[PDB]
RNA sequence: CUUUAAUGUUUGAUGUUCUAACGUUGACCCGUAAUCCGGGUUGCGGACAGUGUCUGGUGGGUAGUUUGACUGGGGCGGUCU
RNA sequence: AAUUCCUUGUCGGGUAAGUUCCGACCUGCACGAAUGGCGUAAUGAUGGCCAGGCUGUCUCCACCCGAGACUCAGUGAAAUU
RNA sequence: GCUCGCCGGAAGACCAAGGGUUCCUGUCCAACGUUAAUCGGGGCAGGGUGAGUCGACCCCUAAGGCGAGGCCGAAAGGCGUAGUCGAUGGGAAACAGGUUAAUAUUCCUGUACUUGGUGUUACUGCGAAGGGGGGACGGAGAAGGCUAUGUUGGCCGGGCGACGGUUGUCCCGGUUUAAGCGUGUAGGCUGGUUUUCCAGGCAAAUCCGGAAAAUCAAGGCUGAGGCGUGAUGACGAGGCACUACGGUGCUGAAGCAACAAAUGCCCUGCUUCCAGGAAAAGCCUCUAAGCAUCAGGUAACAUCAAAUCGUACCCCAAACCGACACAGGUGGUCAGGUAGAGAAUACCAAGGCGCUUGAGAGAACUCGGGUGAAGGAACUAGGCAAAAUGGUGCCGUAACUUCGGGAGAAGGCACGCUGAUAUGUAGGUGAGGUCCCUCGCGGAUGGAGCUGAAAUCAGUCGAAGAUACCAGCUGGCUGCAACUGUUUAUUAAAAACACAGCACUGUGCAAACACGAAAGUGGACGUAUACGGUGUGACGCCUGCCCGGUGCCGGAAGGUUAAUU
RNA sequence: AGGACCGAACCGACUAAUGUUGAAAAAUUAGCGGAUGACUUGUGGCUGGGGGUGAAAGGCCAAUCAAACCGGGAGAUAGCU
């Protein structure tokens, strides 16, 4: 029984990874929404 | 050489497969190949523009010279080889200050021949010459459309051009499908016609022997549900409708050409 | 006034020729170490093609919607002043 | 008849007895020639029918071997109301 | 601790991804563990990961991503040139023994190798963002030579057996050794050498390519394994002394031969087929600009340097994905014995486990199995389930057929053990000895030793000899689809989809068509024997009448007809 | 030679029994189909919601699909309970 999700870091980083929000105008503005509500994790860079 | 295979197999039974002998059997030549990678028929947005394109067997590309361009220096056919990326076959030329080149390979044409470009050449099979200096009458291969552009009518296997009239600066021709078009003097072609004559003989036999040529499976129109093909749905077999294309146009009988640019080049239709 | 020819104005259409607008996914040189781009020499088309505004036709390819009530359950049949 | 309502049409074969099956008739409610017609060797976890062997499927059930169910010690749910 | 049972192509051992202290030691039993706990992957404290050679980092690129200028676009932004990133691929180098509670190709002992820097000496033309070579490449098949490994014999050490026999043709154990260096073998590929010239490789070339002569015929490249050395070493049965009954130290015999043998190596080889099988750098070579007593290049010796990050542990799972200590899922590697065609199957070796609730009893009923008198589908929607056949060799085999098939059709006979032919046969492998030799890992001859099916004849045991595990049920008529294939992840695997084949129709290349406000891109680095759309669906015999209706194609004499004036 | 034949690994999913507050939010046991190819598999990449992909079942797009998930218009509207 296959499950949906199977992890690796590689393609973990290449997506949701910090440098990959900041290259698109609309990832920026995610940063943008969890810095206002005061997140202690940005984002999955761990 | 047509040669039926005996039915040892369900997938064997209907199989014709042409066969040369005097192809080359080794490898092609190391400086004039290239690398080219299939592409599925995605395009640079990455969504599918050609359908049923995708798999099959790994190719190069070889450089082919349909310029014929170099004058004067004659060259001496080496071997005959299978260019996977068209019909016809290709030869190997070695010209006579020490350099080699493929070239398309017309009828009748064998190692150790001799073939000659330019204005002075004589009237033999696979010697090019611009069409002022060819008779009206013959019939000729890998023509051009500008000159200095490179041939590019009647290059398939077995296919031919005919010199029909030559009014001043235009000579007409006879193309495959039967149409009259006037092309430019100045444009060079060459004499005869294009070898492989015998590959529209061939049966390929099996499902598996087209996927082998990247060609997927293609589904009828009609076998869909209605929101995918406007010939879909039905409780049964049902059509009741004008055949059309999976977009909604006429697919029988409704021409397609709108080209106001060339017209004044095209002397009589196809028809 | 009718039927009519002639000198002369208004031009509407039909071809032919030309090159200077315009096109070139023909060849060559340079930026330049570059099959993009730009500039120049040349050949070929040429007031055609093509694009903007207005406009007649076609257009389930796409979109928004409509498709009544009574009724010995609803539809069919009948009815509505 | 993957199509035939009436219909278990009528005749023959197979069964002691056959609304299913095989072969024919034509009266085709409402087959028919690339929304293909009629055949077709091999192929099929394909639909229907008949035989040989085989048997607890059955006449009609009987005994035996293990795991629960039952009693004892420890832990200890649920739907519902 | 002694017995019993289970896995053993795994339920053993090692990598990768993923996790992150679960690793080792001391200590505790509240909560966690489906029960108790002195135990634990639980609580607390301390300890543990050592690299020039393993991996990353690094040089180079594929698919693809970004992209100075640039083209396009209401804005945001889209595509893309020069470039620059991106492994799942290419590029230098280390092996054996010992050691810790926990690390080791990293530490220690022995023996090695690679790449650069500087210095000395000796010869000499060096030089790229450029040319050429190489790197560099498919599927299948077959044979030969080897090795890993295994069996047996010889050798060494030990034993003389709880119950009949066991000084022998008897029993148990061991018989191990690497990278590196020299040799260039079975075998594979290939003609060498010297002069002259050239419209080619964007300029140049002595390099590659091409052309013309003369001379010699053997030159060169690649290559498993074996042998010598490494190694007078390390390891090793066992014995000996204490013990803080965990273990410490010393000594240490033999360490050979034959036969069988891989899916591993020679092999990126050889043969053959069509579906015609990556790129760039490292490397070799050639010159241009420039320097020419210089800088540089080659060689011998000395000496320096190789930084930084990972290294514990989980080994197809109690630590990864499934909410769980969950009968599920997870890429690659290794591959012992007997029987066997076998990586199936049965029993075992090395190794690892008995699955974190037990003790009784021996009711109905449920689950998984064993056997059954006479009958034999009478059951039932239906032979659903169960029962039955099942191997090798030889004999034999129908209609039909597209001549391949049908066909393992159907059906039948033999099968154990012992003796002889033959104190072990045909065959396989092969040491001495003799001769020759361009002398060597040589050639011929020779046959000791080792291994060894299959058959025939005779005898013999049982109810049964393919004795267990393993291992087709068969035949006759008929509908559908030609066939292999695909499909509703999780109630439908089919007659549905696809298919090779056929026909109509559009397309002359800046092609038709498709994604795109556009620039561009696919079609295609293709060119009518090519590409797109539609229907039918191998093959055989064929495909008849209708253009009134709808649709489409061609023509423009006449009527009506928009903006415009 | 073979989209060839029998059959393990590997890929699937035709029948029956159990399970159905399951060991398991699709499995187990016994048989079953393909198994040199239209095969199967590791790593990385590309296609985005009236869109993709589809040997075509309205199938699949993170246990969600005749139009995914998250946030917003938003306290939508509800002659109805
Ligand atoms: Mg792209
Ligand atoms: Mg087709
Ligand atoms: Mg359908
Ligand atoms: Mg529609
Ligand atoms: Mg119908
Ligand atoms: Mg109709
Ligand atoms: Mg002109
Ligand atoms: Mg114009
Ligand atoms: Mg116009
Ligand atoms: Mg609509
Ligand atoms: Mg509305
Ligand atoms: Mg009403
Ligand atoms: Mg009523
Ligand atoms: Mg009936
Ligand atoms: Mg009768
Ligand atoms: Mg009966
Ligand atoms: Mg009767
Ligand atoms: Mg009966
Ligand atoms: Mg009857
Ligand atoms: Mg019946
Ligand atoms: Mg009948
Ligand atoms: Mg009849
Ligand atoms: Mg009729
Ligand atoms: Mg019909
Ligand atoms: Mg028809
Ligand atoms: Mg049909
Ligand atoms: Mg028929
Ligand atoms: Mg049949
Ligand atoms: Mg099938
Ligand atoms: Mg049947
Ligand atoms: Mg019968
Ligand atoms: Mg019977
Ligand atoms: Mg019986
Ligand atoms: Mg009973
Ligand atoms: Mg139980
Ligand atoms: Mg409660
Ligand atoms: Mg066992
Ligand atoms: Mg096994
Ligand atoms: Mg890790
Ligand atoms: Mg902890
Ligand atoms: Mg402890
Ligand atoms: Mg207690
Ligand atoms: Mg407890
Ligand atoms: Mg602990
Ligand atoms: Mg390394
Ligand atoms: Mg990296
Ligand atoms: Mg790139
Ligand atoms: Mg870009
Ligand atoms: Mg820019
Ligand atoms: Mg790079
Ligand atoms: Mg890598
Ligand atoms: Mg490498
Ligand atoms: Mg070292
Ligand atoms: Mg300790
Ligand atoms: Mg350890
Ligand atoms: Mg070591
Ligand atoms: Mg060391
Ligand atoms: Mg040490
Ligand atoms: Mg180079
Ligand atoms: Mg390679
Ligand atoms: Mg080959
Ligand atoms: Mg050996
Ligand atoms: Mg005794
Ligand atoms: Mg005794
Ligand atoms: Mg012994
Ligand atoms: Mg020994
Ligand atoms: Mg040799
Ligand atoms: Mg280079
Ligand atoms: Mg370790
Ligand atoms: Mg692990
Ligand atoms: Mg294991
Ligand atoms: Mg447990
Ligand atoms: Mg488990
Ligand atoms: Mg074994
Ligand atoms: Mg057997
Ligand atoms: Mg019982
Ligand atoms: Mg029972
Ligand atoms: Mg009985
Ligand atoms: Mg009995
Ligand atoms: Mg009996
Ligand atoms: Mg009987
Ligand atoms: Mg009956
Ligand atoms: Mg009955
Ligand atoms: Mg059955
Ligand atoms: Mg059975
Ligand atoms: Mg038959
Ligand atoms: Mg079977
Ligand atoms: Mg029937
Ligand atoms: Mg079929
Ligand atoms: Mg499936
Ligand atoms: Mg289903
Ligand atoms: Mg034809
Ligand atoms: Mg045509
Ligand atoms: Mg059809
Ligand atoms: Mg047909
Ligand atoms: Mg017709
Ligand atoms: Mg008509
Ligand atoms: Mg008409
Ligand atoms: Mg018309
Ligand atoms: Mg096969
Ligand atoms: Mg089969
Ligand atoms: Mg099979
Ligand atoms: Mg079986
Ligand atoms: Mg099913
Ligand atoms: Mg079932
Ligand atoms: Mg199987
Ligand atoms: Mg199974
Ligand atoms: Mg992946
Ligand atoms: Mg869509
Ligand atoms: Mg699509
Ligand atoms: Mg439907
Ligand atoms: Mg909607
Ligand atoms: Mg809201
Ligand atoms: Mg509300
Ligand atoms: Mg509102």
């Amino acid at each position: 029984m296959k499950r949906t999700f199977q992890p690796s870091v590689l393609k973990r980083n290449r997506s949701h990874g910090f440098r990959a929000r900041m290259a698109t105008k609309n990832g920026r503005q995610v940063l943008a929404r969890r810095r206002a509500k005061g997140r202690a994790r940005l984002t999955v860079s761990k | 050489a047509v040669v039926k295979c005996k039915p040892t197999s369900p997938g064997r039974r209907h199989v014709v497969k042409v066969v040369n002998p005097e192809l080359h059997k080794g490898k092609p030549f190391a400086p004039l190949l290239e690398k080219n990678s299939k592409s599925g028929g995605r395009n640079n947005n990455g969504r599918i523009t050609t359908r049923h394109i995708g798999g099959g067997h790994k190719q190069a590309y070889r450089i082919v010279d349909f310029k014929r361009n170099k004058d004067g220096i004659p060259a001496v056919v080496e071997r005959l080889e299978y260019d996977p990326n068209r019909s016809a076959n290709i030869a190997l030329v070695l010209y006579k200050d020490g350099e080699r080149r493929y070239i398309l390979a017309p009828k009748g044409l064998k190692a150790g021949d001799q073939i000659q470009s330019g204005v002075d050449a004589a009237i033999k099979p696979g010697n090019t010459l611009p069409m002022r200096n060819i008779p009206v009458g013959s019939t000729v291969h890998n023509v051009e459309m500008k000159p200095g552009k490179g041939g590019q009518l009647a290059r398939s296997a077995g296919t031919y051009v005919q010199i029909v009239a030559r009014d001043g600066a235009y000579v007409t021709l006879r193309l495959r499908s039967g149409e009259m078009r006037k092309v430019e003097a100045d444009c060079r072609a060459t004499l005869g016609e294009v070898g492989n004559a015998e590959h529209m003989l061939r049966v390929l036999g099996k499902a598996g022997a087209a996927r082998w040529r990247g060609v997927r499976p293609t589904v009828r129109g009609t076998a869909m549900n209605p929101v995918d093909h406007p010939h879909g749905g039905g409780e049964g077999r049902n059509f009741g409708k004008h055949p059309v294309t999976p977009w909604g146009v006429q697919t029988k009988g409704k021409k397609t050409r709108s080209n106001k640019r060339t017209d004044k080049f095209i002397v009589r239709r196809r028809s």
